[PDB]
This record gives structure tokens, C-alpha cells and sequence, in this order.
């Protein structure tokens, strides 16, 4: 039998045309992705949205991508209450098993940053490390969070992180960890990232670094780093660090990859609640991570396309968003995008 | 009125007008380093005799132990000031906080006057909880590919950190303490913590109490400094650990100008968190800036403001402007000797 | 005098001569069995009222929570004697029973029935199990996809209280020798925690001795010869435990229908029949009251009232489980719940 | 036959050095082509697991196990651990000469052996709280499942019954429960399967013990049943047992009693040696031998005295191994 009209693994098209998922999510969530729709009708771009909103509906999500393998989504908000729900963002993930998760930290050319050139990846795992959300009370007022690190799940984000340095051409590779006293634990992830990145992938420079003297490099001197390898804290904490060193959360483009699905979201990781509505937000960081989806999806020209705009847009003074140092409205700032692509 | 919780029993010497202070001197650029903050120290009349004892660690029962002579002299004067020491079965640093019940790290940050780095008006206060956390011994080989690290939080142990930092919120007028965590998805875990200061948060009306994820913390802090100059943050080991590093990062690019202060039930120890510098040690080229500062956090824990405001607004902090002074790593010319004398002049 | 440990504080109803206990008949055979008990305690001139309660669980925030009724009842009168009931239709009622009423040590004794003969002979056990923690704590986790952990968890406070009752009964019932029984072997800190804490408290009580056995030989020993732990009391943690007192029950009489337990809380305590609802036996007045009856007993003694259960047990009873027109169908016997009751009273 | 293999000899403490003494002699008395590579150890048991790895197969007593807190750990297990001799086999017969109080007694125990509560995890978070880890795993499950099945077809037994506690830990005793009799009805279907929970097992196993034919536990359950078995058919002198792992067997006495205060005194019984020396003999292969000792040592303690101390007889360890080799000697 089967190969040619098998393929029931490839992203759900239908003559030309790609049905992605997209999940809007909370806070500025909605305004930041309806952006991204706007400047792809106006680009005409072949991909039909599959739009889904949401308690534990968090199936309906999930349900959705496993039909159209790929997505694109906002963040969705965490109580921090005892009888919270529970991420849900991360409910997503483990539910895909989509483990990898790039966040792309690179600076734009018209936004004042105290470092200035500075382009660096992190690479965490999604599903695993302290995100395994394993903990009880033992007796009232002691309480144990487990925190799991199995060889396999290991294995693979190793692997994952040199064959992305590879396919972009980054040179090294640092796994960051708490070796030195979590010997097993974060030992068996310092290990397995520096074993299998000498007996394969030779060709990449492979090399630790403790997380918290990986935290005052990051700040002081970042161009040392090229991409991170961190389990799922240290690369909450890392992520952060290179979302400030590069202007904020607004300007960082992210993915997360699964073996059958790709989700694509921020690479910052915050939801806006505060300025929801207010059409102040910054939807650099959406467009980005989107132009990120359609390089996947194999589109690309559209990608280096409205990439261009937006990367010019915003280095051509004024008509840039509140948060970079401009005035101008999520609105103004799409349209502006629009414009330029209008001419390209 | 300095922190009940960590509260120093004066006490000086009968037969001397002086307080006694243990002072392992360390190793390394530690004896240079130490005899400067001698030396100044004298100067200003600092009610205080100097007790040098040795913690190169004995092995009582293949676990580290540190010698009966530094115990009793640590125990007898609650306080001791330690400088960096090297890497001689059991963390050194570690069977030090077991054996003198050190439960708290206290760790600020400010940019220093006439030293340029690429972050302005830094000052930050971190209390790091250093008992329990992430950093418990606890893991385990459940089966062959799998590892479990425990992380532990209790309430015993995060009340007395968090105690001690509105205290220490509230001894140095800064109106805000930021409980940093993580409740989001370590819900048992840090809610615990979290809960805790919102408990004592009632006991304390004239401190505010916010709540922030690291997420949080660490992004507002690099997009800019400032935000916390009225800080005081409290959290659990791992991100205590981290978000200190970080500060000294922000603050000074290194941590060669970062003082500690490691606070016990009882006692407590005052340290700077460089390391030894062996291959700099003897030159005279050290910089006491860093185990000095240290040594004003003490005079304060101690009681001794006036002396503490004397040599640090005064002295160090502001013979570090002008290059003749300055050591070699803030580009300056001095020498860790000439450093000690013009810092004495406008002691 | 009683142990120190679950004591009871008496105080009988003021208006009445007696004092109150909550029933519980339960269901099944559990009310025929339950009014044979209050036709007898009648006769022997008992101070006791009876105020029958139902468990019935609530679902209180989805968790199973035990009827406000209920619960005044029997914290108010500090004792309870509960029969058989079902698994309720839809969080263990036996286990949201001890955690509202804070028993945490299971009384189990295994005596051979005069009169009624099994494989094993002159077999008189007495064993403490820890109710509240052990193997028995809810905690388990799923570390990754095949893989688990169940947690066991040992205290020193929830052990301390448990060897103390252990020490204060063999005391009260005269048993010179108190057996730790534990794996210390493999379960170092565990175990090891709990026999500590027994050799601890063990200077504290000079009159008794302290032995600690390996589950490997309470087991072995136990089966080749139940009587060398006629003057027993072991003390163990929660899954030891619920395996040797069932075990025991086995050796004295085959199952466990003449099977007392005693569940005593700090100031609480619930005596109850161990064998279940038989529901097909119902009605038909076939039960045998023997099993909830010596709880009765076990009761009386543990709230002061030596006498009546000297009298309950030592005559009537156990000894009208003597000649075979007595005795239940379950005995080989022919007689009756209801005969059975009024041929117990007779030698009352 | 023709040719020589080279057994691992682990004596070890108590009665061990004695009782394994008993198979000796009786081994070179009936001239059997095997050469014992013998060892004797605190963490050589590394030289155990060496030895036993190049030869394969093992003859051995029980080492003793310390109690206190800076004792060594079992080394019992560790043994199996770093061999992944997974299964252990006790097998609880009646014998002919033995009063039992239950007679005609006949069920094997198959015990998982590097798993369970064995697997050694614990910890103390705060003083005085103490926590003990118990694992539980598809895989090692889903091995001894097979194991026990196996061994059920091989030996024709009919009947195989899981012990747990699986309606407390619903997890790790539910998982137990599960993929023993979901693989005992998928595959395996001659066989009838069932479960029990341990502690009703227990009180079945003391009252009424014959209605029991296989029964498989994890690690603590199979301690405890093993030893009532033992109790029911006489004592841990009667009991022959094997481990199994996929490359190697070691065989121990079923019961797994180290009988250190009778050390040198000559009144141990090699029953439960011998025997499980003989389940070893049928292993690799020869059992001509196997078939025949094992009736020496059957017909001498069915024929009253001559037998050892705790039959019930006057004789000590030496007298009865050479009852053996006497009546060995006219066959």
C-alpha cells in the first residue's frame, strides 16, 4: 500500500490552501493576533484561520492542531490562587508534546537598547524539568515539588537544539544548569547535552554554564552567548533576561515544535492584561513569530516579505508603537506595515 | 531600631571598651584584603577587637566539620566577618550555615560613585531564603533514566526569611517588599511561600506587600533598575540565588564590589561573594571595597550606626571618585595599600 | 486504669444515670445485630444510652464529608459503636470517618472461641496498627509516562502516639512483652524511624519489655505457633499492620466474623465489627452478634465500665458460644440471632 | 554427557557456610561435573556480581542485613539489582515426613525482586518526617507478568493470582493488578488469572491455603507471603527457591532466613539448600542427577530419624547429608 495518499501528517491544506489554528487567548492576546490577520488578508495570503476560544475547553484546542498540525496563538493567563486552573498553556503543550521551545532574541535597529547588536537564541524544554507540576503536602506546612528529568525527553531537546544551530547556521551551543547541586537532576542534562554534541555534531561548539552566573553574563556581557539549551526554569528566567536586552516582550518572536505539530506564540511569554482593549500593545512580537510559521509552512516569500516591513517600519522612526518610544496605536502601527508592504 | 529577627546581643568586653568580632581572615587576596579593613576599622575607634580564628574544615565522621576552635569563637561573639576562602566532603560554605544556623542572604546591589557601567541607578535588596528550596540534598534514582530533585518549602523556614525582610524593609525606610515566585505552576510549592507573606503581611501595616513571577522580576529589572530602589525582595532559594547574581551583574558588571550578609537565629556571618583571586594575591592589587561594604552591613546589624554611615557615606564610597584612587579593576591606578590610607583620609 | 493515651472522659447525662454513646446501627445485617446488643446491654444494667446516628456521607465540596447530625452526636458523647455498612452509591467513608474524628490507632485482638473449632489452637493475639499515615497517606505520583511512585510516610509524632497507647494497652491488660514489628532492614530511615521511637519511649514505660521483629518472623513465628505471642501487643506502622491483623483474625477463627476492632482517636473512639453488610443474610435473623458484641465489650473497658464487660464477655457470650442448640449457622450452630440474644442474656 | 561448568559459590552469613558445605559433599559424592568458583566477601559483592557474570549461574545462602543507620544495606538485593535478576521463585511443597498443621500443601510464589518497596528511595524532608518511595513500573511489570505466566504453562500450573493493595494505592498496587491480568487474558488465555488483595491473601494463606496455586507480588508482598508459606509446610529448611534474570540465575533457599545464632553449631538443616541446589542441576541441564538426589533427600526425611533438629529429629547437618549420600549410593 501506502506513501502518496497517505500523508495524513502534513499541515491541513486544501488546493493551495492551509487551515491553521489560531488561538487568540487572553489579554492583549486578541488585539496582537487580529493584526496579524489584517496584514495577511492584505497580502492575500492563502491560509484559512480555524479560530477557537475557551475552561478545560483547553481539549478544543488541541483537538483543533492535531487535525491542522500547525497554530498560531497569544498567551493565555495563569491564576496564582490554590484552586487555580493550571497553565493550560503548558496543559497545551504536554498534551501535543510539542517540547521545544526557540525563542529568537535579536535587536531592531530603531529601538534604544543599553546593549546594542546582540542576537541570541534560547532553546527550552516545554514539557518536563520543573513544569512537570508533581507536588504534595506532606504534613500541614511541608510541602514537595518533584522535579523530573528523564533521558529520553533529554535526548531529544539535545538533539533538537544542535539540529536547529546547524540549519541556522549558529556556531555554539550552551546548556545552562545547577549541575553543582542538583548532581542528578540537572547533572544528567548538563551531560547528555555535551555527550551527544561531541559524538555527533562535532562541527558545533558545545559548553555549560550554571544558571545563575549565566543570568549576570546574559546582562553584562550577552555577546558571549549564542544559543541556550535550558530545561524549562532557567529558560523562563534566560528568556526574560534577553526580552529586556533587546527592548521587551513585544519585539521577540517564538515557536514551539513538536515531531507532528508546530505552535507558534511570543518568544517573551506575557499576556497584556493590564492595557487589554486599550490598543496601546505591540504586535511586533506576533508578526514575527507569524512571519516565523509561514517560513515553515513553506510560504517564505510572503515571510521575507512582511518581515522587511515590519523590520523597517519600526527602525523608521515614528509611527512605532508606545513601548518602543513611538505614539502610534496597534492600529497605526499594523497599517503603517500594510503601507510599506503596499509598495514592496 | 535594627530586624528582631536576626537581633544582635551586644554585649562588649567588660575589660575593654570593645565589642569581639571572629574575623577569618580567608585566603587568597583575604589576608591583604582583611588587614585593610583593619586598618580602617582602627582609624574610625570602631568599638571592636579582632578575633582571627580558622575554618580550614576538620572530618568528623567522613562529614565536614568545621574546627572547635572557630565554633567557640564564632559561638561566644555572635558575629564574625569572613573573607573568600578556597575550595579545600560537604560544601565548606554549606556545613558553615548547618553549623551556625545562617538561614538568611542578604544581598544589595547599588551602583558605585565614579565607576561607569552600562546600568544606571541600580540599588537593589534581595533576602534570599538559603535553608531549604530547590538547594535541600533530597533527589533521588527512581529508575534508570529518571531523576528526581526535591524541592522543599515549609512554613517555619520561609516565615523567619520573610519576617526578617519587612523587618529589614522597615529598618531601612524603603516602604515595598516583593514577594517573588512562581505560583503559577508550582502551585504547592511557592503558593506556600506566597501565602506566608500575605499571613505576616498583616503584622507589618507600615510596609506594603506586593507579589511578582520572576518572569516578572527579572524582566522589569533589566528594562530598568530603578523600579526597585525602594525594594527589599524576598524569595526561595533558586530564584534568591539567581535574581542576587543577577543584581551584581546589573549593578557592577561582576560582583567584585557585592557584600553579603549571612543571617543566623543567633549569630551571622558578614562575607564578600568574590572568590580568593590566588594569582593576584600577595601583589597588593585586591580590592576591600567589597569585603568593606560587608563590613558596614555588620556595624549595622550590630548597632554601631554612626560608625557604619562613617565609613561607608563617607570613606570608601567616596574615595572611589577620583582614578588616582580606585584599584585596577575600576580602572583606577591605587594600590590595595594606597586605597586603605586615602580612604582613612576622609574617614 | 486505662491508657493515658485515648482516654475517655466520662461524665454520665446528669438527668440520667447513664451516659451516652452514639449507635451507628449501620445497614444490612447491622440493625438486627445492632438491637441484639441493646436487648443485652439492657439486661446487665448498663449505663448507657443509646443515640443512634447515620453516616450517610454528604459531598461537601466534592470531597466526602460525614453529616453534621452525626457529627455533634459523637463529638459530644466521646465514643461511638458502629456496625457494618456499604460502599456508599458514589473517598473512602471508612477514611473520611478517622480524618473527622481523628482516630489513629486500630485495636485489633484475635482470640480462639471456646466452642468453636479451627486449624489453629490456643491462639490469643493482640496487635496496635497506625491508622493515619504509612503506606496508607494519599501520596502518589506519576513521574513520567510508566512510571510511579507511592509514598510512605513515617513521623515521629504520628509513631510517638501510636507505641504509647501500644505500651499503655499491654500495661492495661497485663502483657509483660510489646513487640515493634518492622524492616529496618531494607526501610533504614522509614522503619527505622518508627523502632527508634519506640526504643525511645520504651524507657518510660520500666514495667513492660521492648522487642522489635522483622515482619519476616511476626509472620513466620506467628503461623508455627500463635501462642508465643499470648502476652503480645505489637506495634506497627499502617501496611504491616492491616496484613497481620487480618492474618490473625485467620489464624483464630478462619475469617474474620468474630472479628472486634477498636479505633481510638485522642479524645474520640469508634468500636466497631470488622466483617461486612452481608446483605444476602439480611433480615432473615441469621447474623451473628458475637463480632459487634465483643466491640461492646472492648467499649465498656475503654470507658471505665470493667464490670459489666467482665460480665458481658467472661460469662454470656463466650460462653454461651457453648453447646451447639446456641452458636449461629456461621459456628455450625443452630441457632438464631434472636435465640442466640436471650441465650446470651440467661447466663448474663 | 561429557565436559565441565563453573558454578558461582556464595556461602555467605549465618547457617549459609554449612548448609552450602551439605551440597558439596553430596555433589562430589555423586561425582556431578560441576566446579565451584567460590567467593567471599563489605562492597565485594561487586566480586559477586563479576563472578556470576562471567559463569552465569550461582549457588547461594543469605548474607546478613543490619538494622541500624550507618549499616551497609541488604547486598541480598543489591546482588539482584546489579543483575537484574528480576524473579524470584520460592516453592512451598509439603514433604512427606514433616508434621504440618495443614497437610498436602503445594503453591509457588513469584516475587518482583528489584522494584516495589524495594527499590530503596527515601528521604527526610524536616526532622522527624520521614519519606520512603515505592516504585512501580510498566516495564519491570509487564517482564514478571510474563515470567509468572511462563513458568505457569512450563510446570503446568493452572491457576495465577496477583497480590496488591490496589484499593488504597490506586496507582502503583492498581498498576500491578492491571497488566497482570490484562497480559493473563491477551495472551495466556489457558490460564486462569485473578487477583486478591494482600492482606485477605494473608488471612486465605494461614485458614485455607490449598485453594492458592500461583501467586505473584511485588517485592514486600511476596516477603510476607513467602514466609507464611514457609511456616505452613515446616520451615524455612524445606524451602527451595531460584532468582531469574534474562541472562543469569542465582539459586537461594525459597525462604530467606540467614540463621546467624545457630552459626558452626552443626544443627542447621540443608533441606531448603539441597533442594533449590537441585531446581539448579534441572537448570542447566543435567537433572539426572536432579531427579535422583532430590529423592535421597525426600525418602530420608519421610523415613522418621536420621533427620535434622528442626523436623523433629535428634540428627545434626553432617548425619543428614550423609543419610543422603548413603542412600544415594544404592540407586
Amino acid at each position: 500500500a501506502t506513501a502518496a495518499q497517505a500523508e495524513r501528517t502534513l499541515p491541513k491544506k486544501y488546493g493551495g490552501r492551509f487551515t491553521v489554528t489560531l488561538i487568540p487567548g487572553d489579554g492583549v492576546g486578541k488585539e496582537i493576533t487580529d493584526s496579524v490577520r489584517t496584514i495577511f488578508e492584505a497580502e492575500n495570503i492563502p491560509i484559512d484561520w480555524e479560530t477557537i476560544n475557551i475552561k478545560e475547553g483547553v481539549y478544543e484546542a488541541v483537538e483543533s492542531l492535531k487535525r491542522n498540525k500547525i497554530g498560531l496563538k497569544g498567551l493565555w493567563h495563569t491564576p496564582a490562587d490554590q484552586t487555580g486552573h493550571g497553565s493550560l498553556n503548558v496543559a497545551l503543550r504536554k498534551q501535543l508534546d510539542i517540547y521545544a521551545n526557540v525563542a529568537l532574541f535579536k535587536s531592531l535597529k530603531g529601538v534604544k537598547t543599553r546593549i546594542p547588536d546582540i542576537d541570541l537564541i534560547v532553546i527550552r524544554e516545554n514539557t518536563e524539568g520543573e513544569f512537570s507540576g508533581l507536588e504534595h503536602e506532606s504534613v500541614p506546612g511541608v510541602v514537595e515539588s518533584l522535579k523530573v528529568m528523564t533521558r529520553p525527553k533529554t535526548e531529544r531537546i539535545a538533539r533538537f537544539a544542535f539540529d536547529f544551530a546547524k540549519k541556522y547556521n549558529r556556531k555554539s551551543v550552551t546548556a545552562v544548569h545547577k549541575a553543582n547541586i542538583m548532581k542528578l537532576g540537572d547533572g544528567l542534562f548538563r551531560n547528555i547535552i555535551t555527550e551527544i554534541g561531541q559524538k555527533e555534531y562535532p562541527d558545533i561548539d558545545v559548553s555549560s554554564i550554571i544558571v545563575d552566573n549565566a543570568s549576570m553574563q546574559a546582562v553584562a556581557k550577552p555577546h558571549q552567548f549564542d544559543v541556550l539549551v535550558t530545561p524549562s526554569m532557567y529558560g523562563t528566567i534566560l528568556g526574560n533576561i534577553g526580552a529586556a536586552l533587546i527592548g521587551g516582550p513585544g519585539l521577540v518572536a517564538g515557536a514551539n515544535f513538536g515531531r507532528d505539530y508546530a505552535v507558534f506564540e511570543p518568544g517573551s511569554r506575557h499576556v497584556g492584561l493590564d492595557i487589554k482593549g486599550q490598543n496601546v500593545a505591540n504586535p511586533t512580537a506576533m508578526i514575527l513569530s507569524s512571519t516565523l510559521m509561514l517560513n515553515h509552512l513553506g510560504l517564505n516569500e510572503y515571510a521575507t516579505r512582511i518581515s522587511k516591513a515590519v523590520h523597517e517600519t519600526i527602525a523608521e522612526g515614528k509611527h512605532t508603537t508606545r513601548d518602543i518610544g513611538g505614539s502610534s496605536s496597534t492600529t497605526d502601527f499594523t497599517n503603517e506595515i500594510i503601507n510599506k508592504l503596499s509598495t514592496m | 531600631k535594627q530586624p528582631s529577627i536576626g537581633r544582635y546581643t551586644g554585649k562588649p568586653n567588660p575589660s575593654t571598651g570593645k565589642y569581639t568580632v571572629s574575623f577569618i581572615e580567608g585566603d587568597g587576596i583575604g589576608p591583604e584584603i582583611s588587614k585593610s579593613v583593619k586598618k580602617i576599622f582602627s582609624a574610625a575607634n570602631v568599638p571592636i577587637e579582632w578575633e582571627s580564628c580558622d575554618v580550614s574544615p576538620i572530618f568528623v565522621n567522613g562529614l565536614t566539620t568545621i574546627p572547635d576552635p572557630a565554633v567557640q569563637s564564632i559561638t561566644k561573639n555572635l558575629v564574625a566577618l569572613k573573607g573568600p576562602l578556597a575550595t579545600p566532603h560537604r560544601s565548606l560554605n554549606l556545613t558553615l550555615r548547618k553549623t551556625f544556623g545562617l538561614f538568611a542572604n542578604v544581598r544589595p546591589a547599588k551602583s558605585i560613585e565614579g565607576f561607569k557601567t552600562t546600568y544606571e541607578n541600580v540599588d537593589l535588596v534581595l533576602i534570599r531564603e538559603n535553608t531549604e528550596g530547590e538547594y535541600s540534598g533530597i533527589e533521588h534514582i527512581v529508575c534508570p533514566g529518571v531523576v528526581q530533585s526535591i524541592k522543599l518549602i515549609t512554613r517555619d523556614a520561609s516565615e523567619r526569611v520573610i519576617r526578617y525582610a519587612f523587618e529589614y524593609a522597615r529598618a531601612i525606610g524603603r516602604p515595598r517588599v516583593i514577594v517573588v515566585h512562581k505560583s503559577t505552576i508550582q502551585r504547592l510549592a511557592d503558593g506556600l511561600f506566597v501565602n506566608v507573606a500575605k499571613e505576616l503581611s498583616k503584622e507589618y501595616p507600615d510596609l506594603t506587600l506586593e507579589t511578582e513571577l520572576i518572569d516578572n522580576s527579572v524582566l522589569k529589572v533589566v528594562t530598568n533598575p530603578s523600579a526597585y530602589t525602594d525594594a527589599v525582595s524576598v524569595c526561595p532559594n533558586l530564584y534568591g540565588d539567581i535574581l542576587s547574581d543577577l543584581n551584581s551583574g546589573l549593578s557592577a558588571g561582576s560582583l567584585g564590589l557585592t557584600p553579603s550578609a549571612n543571617i543566623g537565629h543567633k549569630i551571622s556571618i558578614f562575607e564578600a561573594v568574590h572568590g580568593s583571586a590566588p594569582d593576584i594575591a600577595g601583589q597588593d592589587k585586591a580590592n576591600p571595597t567589597a569585603l568593606l561594604l560587608s563590613s558596614v552591613m555588620m556595624l549595622n546589624h550590630m548597632g554601631l550606626t554612626n560608625h557604619a554611615d562613617q565609613i561607608q557615606n563617607a570613606v570608601l564610597s567616596t574615595i572611589a571618585s577620583g582614578p588616582e584612587n580606585r584599584t585596577g579593576d575600576l580602572a583606577g591606578t591605587a594600590t590595595t595599600s594606597s586605597f586603605t590610607e586615602a580612604v582613612i583620609k576622609r574617614l
